């Protein structure tokens, strides 16, 4: 089996358009999830709070949907309840918060385009393990 | 036949102290000097 | 020998290597409680003494 | 004869929807647009008599309320279980992932 | 004279509710207009009493004196409410929230242990009517909820529960299931305990009021494993009533 | 209790009490060689 | 220092040998049983007592519990030739974990 | 935040499932951190009151930068492997974490231990020298055979 | 002639059945204390809420236990590190259903067994001997203190600690490796090399030195009478013995100095144990073995599992079985 | 009945600690 | 159906499923066998055919899950409860019997159909005297078992 | 507890029968010449 150009293809938006995803940008996906995610997000679920998890149906169903790049980017920037009402920047990390989370304030516009094609691309490798907990280890 | 649980421990007791007893007597004054 | 050839097959024989021999004690501990075993308690005792 | 009422409740339809009355909140993940903030209001004023009666919650936006009439088909009530409802479990029922 | 944390930490002080004064012996005016609600709750048992179960059946049981074993960690606090004006001027305290609840373990002479859930979860007491102040004649008597003393996940040393766990005794994996049906099937108590509130001290200017209290609720039956015992709780209480 | 625990004091503190002047009295010198 | 001390040399080195060599001996005979599963599994007085009274607990029922959560975790991957499907359902957890 | 009644919430046991009290009274957190309640941390000193930790201060007072605080160092806990992968011991590779606070802890217990056995190593040679007999036993001089049979 | 000039050479003697010496005083009460009440502990003592969820374990004979199940059981988790002597408790009837009993055995135990080391340097000084006998008991009692000890402290509990008794061992052991991984850590894999090499090199050395004793006997007799206490010949032939291993292996695998021999066999067990030892307390501060769950993927990046990854389904099974009524929130962390 | 035996026999081993350590074949120099 | 040969499908008469100091008869364990219950057929509300799944020597305990033909599960015995979703009541698992005592009957009420699920992961199930011996209802090994083990 | 009802007699004689043999061997060695 191979990480082909097919794996990499992800929903860019809600309307349907796809982007390809380098090798180069996998790559620096993992690499950017771990230095600013895992910690709490370490195999697709939350350790501070395991209701919500990163598996593509769970961000399908959030609002505004989360299961594209425009919408984990846009969540990056100014994360919100899983509804929608309420903006939890003070809590969670993100670039409106880069002050109080500082491992947000080196974080460029193409670093969040790698995170967000991370979290989309992982569970189409990994299937039910992404986001799964201990019960799939 | 529904039989005291302890009759046997008391039985096998019974028989085989005071007969260990005499066979620790018995031995050691065979083996005495003759 | 003897403990596969009593099991199914070869398959749950221990493997040779570290972690395998270590997934062997687990697997004995879970499925044969070996640590409560009489027998396993006199190899202890023997090899500490 | 004694029986497990969590068991028997499967067989209701707690089994099959969410249970307004009974349900850990973290069920309302389920479906678009529950969770925390309707969830936390539905649980908060249970139990009902029916499932329409969630509408009735006071303080509603619109928009709550055309998203609790949206879900109404996956509801259900069936009568508080004591067992499912005691030790703030529809809050938290000690299951993670 | 202001104690902090660090001033009362490891005494005990921590489960002893407040007192007042041998001076406090006044009379705290109830507007009928005005709501009101008990801002603070406060219950410290100082005895612990359990009925006797005797063989006859026809002797009366007494209760009997208990050694508390679990230590400083016996009393109810922080409980608030609303308190109600009734039409025929009586009061109601309409308990809501707070640390309403304290596992305790208490031992019988010859050393059984009796566990219970101490509480007055959902309490609803009432006063005699005509209570236009409230004064060391004022009375509370009500009725609370007693839940199961294990919540439903609580797993037994076999590993079987109610909400959670295995249904049968699988170390017995061919024996008959009837005999083990009431340790096999967990089930979930729900009774109620009765409590009086006597008021002995009042002060008017702070709306602070203190007292002693009986309680009488059953213990834990082990998820419906044996028979729940009797227990008789009495200690002191405080609480202050506010304008809300 | 109290008594208890005066009387676990006072006990602990005798012993303690021999331990150190037990090893002040004289110690190197207690050996079959060389009187230090 | 001990109250016993060897005193013959000859002893002292043949219990060297006894002690290791016929400890491992002894630890054989145990797995020739566990070759058949005639294993020291259980305590059936332990095990009457713990299912009538389910407040009984020892160290040894907890070992149990341990065993049966090891089973059910490592047995799908470790006996892939069985085609163990255990559903999340029917794992046995504690709380929480 | 999802509506729950802390002080009310009866866990499993019994115990509050977030509240219960310490042996001697003073209110602390439950589950098994009942252990720690001796903490003292400047994040959570704010909600603590002359009794222990205080009901209305979590209900009002509990700021975002504790609730920040305290995720941070739940995902933080000091454990993790000798490679240095964070969390439990059955946590998955991902996070690259062993806290300073276990390398410093664990290299001075080890370095202590030593240092107890060099001292015994060193303690017992300078007075079997300072005796004369730290090269061994004088054959025609040995005290134990100038000494009277114990039995 | 005074009082405690007398007492003083009655308690250094070389001539007691049994030397008391300074340590000796520490000891003989600590360890008379801990046996005591380990005795009727273990014989009689109600059930003990071992992890402060008001659970009690029962430990004791009386109270339906066997040789194998029984235990005196470690102090409740409610109580964490704090000191709980007899006189904290309201009555004896607390202070058992919360574990009092262990902190007054493993204190009293830990003080007499180190006070034991000391008395092994004190007695070795009185008869003129070297010294370091005491340092090779330093490996089992670091490795109690270790259990008992240590590891509480870095877990904030001696609930924690590992039990006494038989089958509360092998439950600290198991959770100890859901938790730590204790298999995957070099200072446990050394100390397994410490134990198994000891017993390797102790009947190594039985069967040499058995192996070569010098003909003083008849076909009739044990050969053991070939061996007078206290002779000043040696009793077997090294050289012989030598020889023998030497072509076994090869000649200069094999030891032919009795002294470089015996400080060998010494030396393996004892450093291996420190390493043991060692290993429980720098895991009591959550420094585990080591962790190769997913280390190997393929090209696409599917987990290939390795036997790092079956250990790891064992381990999860102890975690999440363990304390089943004590975790409330989703991670372990103590 | 086996809390007795097995008191016993630990009972027992006491006993023989004692007479093997004070009523021991004695060590002789010959 | 012979009830010899049905006696033989069951694991109670396995020598791998007994224990060191187990002793006695296998009589002693799961009882004296008195008859065959019938083959036990598993169906849920759809009314495809349910297989428990059956209990490996291996094993001192062994959960209740049920399969259609293809191996894909159907029905299971949770343990959590709170996110079942194979229950028997979920999935209105029912057993019918057929040939042996329960032959033509079939039961509904779901700790009935649970507790002959139990029964069917040892595979044919019996009706055993557990009286007559004080049986203690845990397996014991049998005579090639425990000469296996003495001779070797 | 539900203890085997053979478990005593078989602790005692396992106990007594070896221990006996070797008190009678000891007993004659002693009262040899
Ligand atoms: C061979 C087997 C047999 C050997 C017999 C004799 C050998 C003895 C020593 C063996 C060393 C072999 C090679 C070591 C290579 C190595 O270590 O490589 C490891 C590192 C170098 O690798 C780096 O190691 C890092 C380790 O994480 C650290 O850095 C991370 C990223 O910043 C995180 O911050 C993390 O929290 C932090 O712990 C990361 O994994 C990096 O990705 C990686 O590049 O070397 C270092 O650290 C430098 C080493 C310092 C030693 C540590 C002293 C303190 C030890 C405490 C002792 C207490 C008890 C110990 C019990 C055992
Ligand atoms: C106090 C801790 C402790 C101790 C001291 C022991 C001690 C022992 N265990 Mg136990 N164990 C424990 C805890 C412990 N166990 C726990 C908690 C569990 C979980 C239940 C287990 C599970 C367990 C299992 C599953 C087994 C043991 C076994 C044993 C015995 C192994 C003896 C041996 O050396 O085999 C080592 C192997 C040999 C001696 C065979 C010969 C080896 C040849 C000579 C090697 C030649 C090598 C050659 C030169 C090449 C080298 C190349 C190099 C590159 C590698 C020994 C009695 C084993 C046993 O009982 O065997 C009967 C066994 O199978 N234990
Ligand atoms: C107090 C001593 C101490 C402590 C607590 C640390 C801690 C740390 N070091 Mg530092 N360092 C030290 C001394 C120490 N170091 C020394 C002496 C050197 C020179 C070699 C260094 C050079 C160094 C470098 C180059 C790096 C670190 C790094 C680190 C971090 C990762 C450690 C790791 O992965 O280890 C891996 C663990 C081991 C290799 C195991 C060591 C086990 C030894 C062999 C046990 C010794 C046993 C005993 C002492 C002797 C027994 C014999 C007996 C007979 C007596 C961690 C914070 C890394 C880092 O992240 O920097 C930012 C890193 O890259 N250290
Ligand atoms: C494991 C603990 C331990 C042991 C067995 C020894 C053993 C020894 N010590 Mg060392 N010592 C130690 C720890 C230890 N030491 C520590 C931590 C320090 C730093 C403070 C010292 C500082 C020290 C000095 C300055 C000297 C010794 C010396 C010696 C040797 C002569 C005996 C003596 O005078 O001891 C004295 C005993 C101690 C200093 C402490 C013993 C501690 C053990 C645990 C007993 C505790 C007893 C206590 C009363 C318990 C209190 C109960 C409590 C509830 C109140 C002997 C080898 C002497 C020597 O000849 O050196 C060449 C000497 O002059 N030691
Ligand atoms: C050698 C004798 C000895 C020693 C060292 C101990 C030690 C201990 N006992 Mg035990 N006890 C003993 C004999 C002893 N006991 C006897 C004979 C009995 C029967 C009466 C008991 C009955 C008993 C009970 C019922 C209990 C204890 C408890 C304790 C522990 C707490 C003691 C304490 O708080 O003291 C405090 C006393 C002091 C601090 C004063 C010491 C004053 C000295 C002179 C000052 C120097 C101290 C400093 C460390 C210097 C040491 C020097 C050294 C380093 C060289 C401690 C382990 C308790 C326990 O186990 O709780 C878990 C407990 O409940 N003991
Ligand atoms: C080849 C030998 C052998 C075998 C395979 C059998 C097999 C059987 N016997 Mg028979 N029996 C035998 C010889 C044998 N027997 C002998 C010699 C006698 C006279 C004592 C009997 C008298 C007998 C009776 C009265 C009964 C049986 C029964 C049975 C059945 C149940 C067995 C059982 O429960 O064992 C249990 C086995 C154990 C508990 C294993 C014990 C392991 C020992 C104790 C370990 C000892 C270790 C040692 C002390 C360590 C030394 C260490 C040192 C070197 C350092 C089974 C078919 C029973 C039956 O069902 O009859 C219808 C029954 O009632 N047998
Ligand atoms: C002089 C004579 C010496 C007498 C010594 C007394 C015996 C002491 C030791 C007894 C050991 C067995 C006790 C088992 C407990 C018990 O009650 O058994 C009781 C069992 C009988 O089983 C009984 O049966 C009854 C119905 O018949 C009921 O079912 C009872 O419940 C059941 O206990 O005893 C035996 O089966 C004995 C025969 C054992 C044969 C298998 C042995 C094979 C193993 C050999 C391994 C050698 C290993 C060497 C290692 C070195
Ligand atoms: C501070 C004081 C500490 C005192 C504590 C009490 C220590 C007790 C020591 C053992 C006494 C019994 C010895 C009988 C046997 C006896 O008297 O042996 C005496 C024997 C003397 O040996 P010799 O070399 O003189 O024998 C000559 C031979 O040729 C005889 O043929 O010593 C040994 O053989 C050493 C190896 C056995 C060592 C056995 C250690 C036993 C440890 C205990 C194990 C079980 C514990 C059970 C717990 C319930
Ligand atoms: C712990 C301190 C966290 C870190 C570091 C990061 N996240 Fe997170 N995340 C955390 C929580 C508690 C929650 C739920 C918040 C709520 O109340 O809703 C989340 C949620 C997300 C989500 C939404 C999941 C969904 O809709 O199903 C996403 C997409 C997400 N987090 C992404 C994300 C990224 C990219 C991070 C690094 C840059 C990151 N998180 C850090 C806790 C924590
Ligand atoms: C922790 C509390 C205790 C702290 C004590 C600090 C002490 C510092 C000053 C010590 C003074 C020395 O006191 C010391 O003790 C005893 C009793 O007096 C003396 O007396 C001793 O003399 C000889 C010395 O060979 C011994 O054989 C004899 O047994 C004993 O009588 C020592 O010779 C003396 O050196
Ligand atoms: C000589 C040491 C005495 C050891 C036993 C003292 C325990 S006292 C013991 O306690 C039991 C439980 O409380 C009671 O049931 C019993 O009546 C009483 O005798
Ligand atoms: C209560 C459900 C119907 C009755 C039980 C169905 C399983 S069948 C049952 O199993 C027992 C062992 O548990 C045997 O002892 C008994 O002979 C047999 O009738
Ligand atoms: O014990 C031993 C005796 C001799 Br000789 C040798 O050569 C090696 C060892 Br190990
Ligand atoms: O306590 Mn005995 O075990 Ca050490 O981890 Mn946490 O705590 Mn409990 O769980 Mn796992
Ligand atoms: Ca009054
Ligand atoms: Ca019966
Ligand atoms: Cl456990
Ligand atoms: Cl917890």
């Amino acid at each position: 089996a191979e990480l082909t150009p097919e794996v990499l293809t992800v929903p860019l938006n809600s309307e349907g358009k796809t982007i390809t995803l380098t090798e180069k940008q996998y790559l620096e996906g993992k690499r950017l999830f771990q230095y600013a995610c895992a910690s709490c997000h370490v195999g697709g679920i939350t350790k501070t709070n395991p209701s919500l998890d990163l598996r593509t149906e769970t961000l399908a169903l959030a609002t505004p949907p989360r299961d594209n790049i425009e919408g984990l980017v846009d969540y990056m920037k100014n994360p919100t309840t899983y509804d929608g009402e309420q903006e939890i920047a003070e809590v969670h990390p993100s670039l409106r918060s880069a002050d109080i989370f500082p491992k947000m304030r080196n974080l460029t516009e193409k670093d969040l385009v790698a995170i967000a094609g991370h979290i989309l691309v992982e569970p189409k490798i990994l299937g039910d393990k992404w986001g799964g907990g201990k019960v799939y280890y | 036949m529904e039989v005291n649980q302890l009759g046997l421990i008391a039985t096998a007791l019974f028989v085989l102290v005071p007969s260990v007893f005499l066979i620790i007597l018995y031995v050691q004054t065979e083996s005495q000097q003759k | 020998l003897i403990y596969p050839l009593g099991q199914s097959s070869w398959f749950f024989a221990p493997s040779f290597g570290v972690a395998a021999i270590f997934r062997f004690l687990l697997f004995f501990q879970g499925f044969h409680n070996w640590t409560l075993n009489p027998f396993h308690m006199m190899g202890v005792a023997g090899v500490l003494g | 004869e004694l029986v497990n009422v969590v068991d028997e409740k499967l067989g209701t339809a707690y089994g099959e929807k969410i249970d307004l009355n009974n349900t850990n909140i973290a069920a309302f993940i389920q479906y678009r647009g529950l969770y925390p903030t309707l969830a936390k209001l539905i649980v908060k004023n249970a139990p009902y008599e029916s499932v329409e009666d969630v509408l009735n919650i006071p303080g509603l936006t619109e928009r709550q309320k055309q998203i609790l009439r949206e879900n109404l088909e996956h509801f259900t009530v069936t009568e508080v279980e004591t067992a499912l409802v005691e030790g703030g479990d529809r809050y938290n029922n000690g299951l993670y992932k | 004279q202001t104690l902090t944390y660090d001033d009362i930490v490891g005494t005990g002080l921590a489960n002893k509710c407040p007192t007042l004064d041998d001076t406090a012996r006044g009379a705290y005016p109830i507007d009928s207009s005005q709501t009101y609600r008990i801002a603070r709750l406060c219950l410290q048992p100082t005895t612990f009493l359990v009925k006797e179960e005797p063989k006859n059946k026809r002797q009366e049981a007494e209760f009997v004196p208990t050694k508390l074993v679990t230590r400083e960690t016996t009393s109810l606090d922080q409980i608030q409410g609303e308190l109600k004006v009734n039409s025929d001027g009586s009061l109601t305290f309409v308990e809501e929230d707070g640390i309403d609840f304290q596992p305790v373990t208490v031992q019988m002479a010859g050393g059984e242990r009796i566990p219970l859930l101490f509480t007055v979860k959902n309490l609803v007491a009432s006063t005699q009517p005509n209570v236009t102040s409230i004064t060391t004649s004022t009375d509370f008597k009500g009725e609370f909820n007693v839940p199961s003393y294990r919540t439903a996940n609580f797993l037994d040393p076999k590993g079987r529960g109610l909400a959670s766990g295995y249904d049968s005794a699988i170390a017995l994996p061919q024996a008959k299931e009837e005999e083990l049906a009431r340790a096999n099937v967990k089930r979930f108590s729900l009774t109620k305990g009765q409590i009086s509130l006597n008021v002995a001290k009042v002060d008017g200017r702070t709306g602070e009021i203190a007292g002693t209290f009986e309680s009488e609720q059953l213990s834990d039956d082990d998820m419906g494993a044996h028979e729940p015992h009797e227990v008789k709780i009495q200690g002191v209480f405080y609480a202050s009533i506010e304008p809300a | 209790m109290e008594t208890l625990k005066i009387t676990v004091y006072i006990v602990v503190t005798f012993f303690v009490l021999l331990f150190v002047f037990g090893f002040l009295s004289g110690d190197p010198a207690r050996n079959p060689k060389r009187k230090d | 220092i001990f109250g016993i001390a060897f005193s013959n040399k000859r002893w002292l080195h043949f219990f060297m040998l006894f002690v290791p060599v016929t400890g491992l001996w002894m630890s054989a005979i145990g797995v020739v049983g566990l070759a058949l599963n005639l294993r020291s599994y259980d305590f059936i007085s332990q095990e009457i007592r713990a299912a009538e009274d389910p407040e009984f607990e020892t160290f040894y029922t907890k070992n149990l519990l341990l065993n049966e959560g090891i089973r059910a975790w490592m047995a799908p991957q470790d006996q892939p030739h069985e085609n163990f499907v255990f559903p999340e359902e029917v794992l046995p957890r504690g709380n929480a974990l | 935040k999802l509506g729950a009644n802390v002080g009310s919430a009866q866990g499993p046991t019994g115990l509050g499932k977030y509240l219960m009290r310490s042996p001697t009274g003073e209110i602390i957190f439950g589950g098994e951190t009942m252990r720690f309640w001796d903490f003292r941390g400047p994040w959570l000193e704010p909600l603590r009151g002359p009794n222990g930790l205080d009901l209305n201060k979590i209900k009002n007072d509990i700021q975002p930068w504790q609730e920040r605080r305290a995720a941070e160092y739940m995902t933080h806990a000091p454990l993790g492997s000798l490679n240095s992968v964070g969390g439990v011991a059955t946590e998955i590779n991902s996070v690259n974490f062993v806290s300073p606070r276990s390398w410093l802890a664990t290299s001075h217990f080890v370095l202590a231990f030593f240092f107890l056995v060099g001292h015994l190593w060193h303690a017992g040679r300078a007075r079997a020298a300072a005796a004369g007999f730290e090269k061994g036993i004088d054959r025609e001089s040995e005290p134990v055979l100038s000494m009277p049979s114990l039995d | 002639a005074n009082l405690w000039e007398r007492f003083c050479n009655w308690v250094t003697s070389t001539d007691n059945r049994l030397y008391v010496g300074w340590f000796g005083v520490i000891m003989i009460p600590t360890l008379l204390a801990a046996t005591i009440c380990f005795v009727i502990a273990f014989i009689a003592a109600p059930p003990v809420d071992i992890d402060g969820i008001r659970e009690p374990v029962s430990g004791s004979l009386l109270y339906g236990n066997n040789i194998i199940t029984g235990a005196v059981v470690p102090s409740s988790n409610a109580i964490g590190l704090h000191f709980y002597p007899i006189w904290e408790a309201a009555s004896l009837d607390e202070w058992l259903y919360n574990g009092g009993p262990y902190q007054l055995i493993i204190f009293h135990f830990l003080l007499g067994a180190s006070c034991y080391m000391g008395r092994q340097w004190e007695l070795s000084y009185r008869l003129g001997m070297r010294p370091w006998i005491c340092v090779a008991y330093s490996a089992p009692l670091a490795s109690a203190f270790a259990v008992f000890l240590i590891y509480p402290i870095g877990q904030g509990s001696f609930s924690d600690g590992m039990p006494l008794g038989i089958s509360g061992t092998f439950n600290f052991m198991i959770v100890f490796q859901a938790e730590h991984n204790i298999l995957m850590h070099p200072f446990h894999q050394l100390g397994v090399a410490g134990v198994f090499g000891g017993a390797l090199f102790c009947a190594m050395h039985g069967s040499l030195v058995t192996s070569s004793l010098i003909r003083e006997t008849t076909e009739t007799e044990s050969a053991n009478y070939g061996y007078k206490f206290g002779q000043e010949e040696e009793t077997y032939n090294i050289v012989a013995a030598h020889g023998y291993f030497g072509r076994l292996i090869f000649q200069y695998a094999s030891f032919n100095n009795s002294r470089s021999l015996h400080f060998f066999l010494a030396a393996w067990p004892v450093v291996g144990v420190w390493f043991a030892a060692l290993g429980i307390s720098t895991m009591a501060f959550n420094l585990n073995g080591f962790n190769f769950n997913h280390s190997v993927i393929d090209a696409k990046g599917n987990v290939i599992n390795t036997w790092a990854d079956i250990i790891n389904r064992a381990n999860l099974g102890m975690e999440v079985m363990h304390e089943r009524n004590a975790h409330n929130f989703p991670l372990d962390l103590a | 009945m086996e809390t007795i035996t097995y008191v016993f026999i630990f009972a027992c081993i006491i006993a023989l600690f004692f007479f093997a350590i004070f009523f021991r074949e004695p060590p002789r120099i010959t | 159906i012979p009830e010899k040969l049905a006696f033989y499908d069951y694991i109670g008469n396995n020598p791998a499923k007994g224990g060191l100091f187990r002793t006695g008869p296998m009589n002693k364990g799961d009882g004296i066998a008195q008859a065959w219950k019938g083959h036990a057929v598993f169906r849920n509300k759809e009314g495809e055919e349910l297989f428990v799944r059956r209990m490996p020597a291996f094993f001192e305990s062994f959960p209740v899950i049920l399969t259609d033909k293809n191996g894909v599960v159907k029905a299971d015995i949770p343990f959590r409860r709170a996110e079942s979703k194979y229950s028997f009541e979920q999935q209105g698992v029912t057993v019918s019997f057929y040939g042996g005592e329960l032959n033509g009957q079939t039961f509904t009420d779901p700790p009935t159909v649970k507790s002959y699920a139990r029964k069917a992961i040892f595979g044919e199930i019996f009706e055993f005297d557990t009286e007559t011996l004080n049986s203690d209802g845990i397996f014991r090994t049998s005579p090639r078992g425990w000469f296996t083990f003495a001779h070797a």
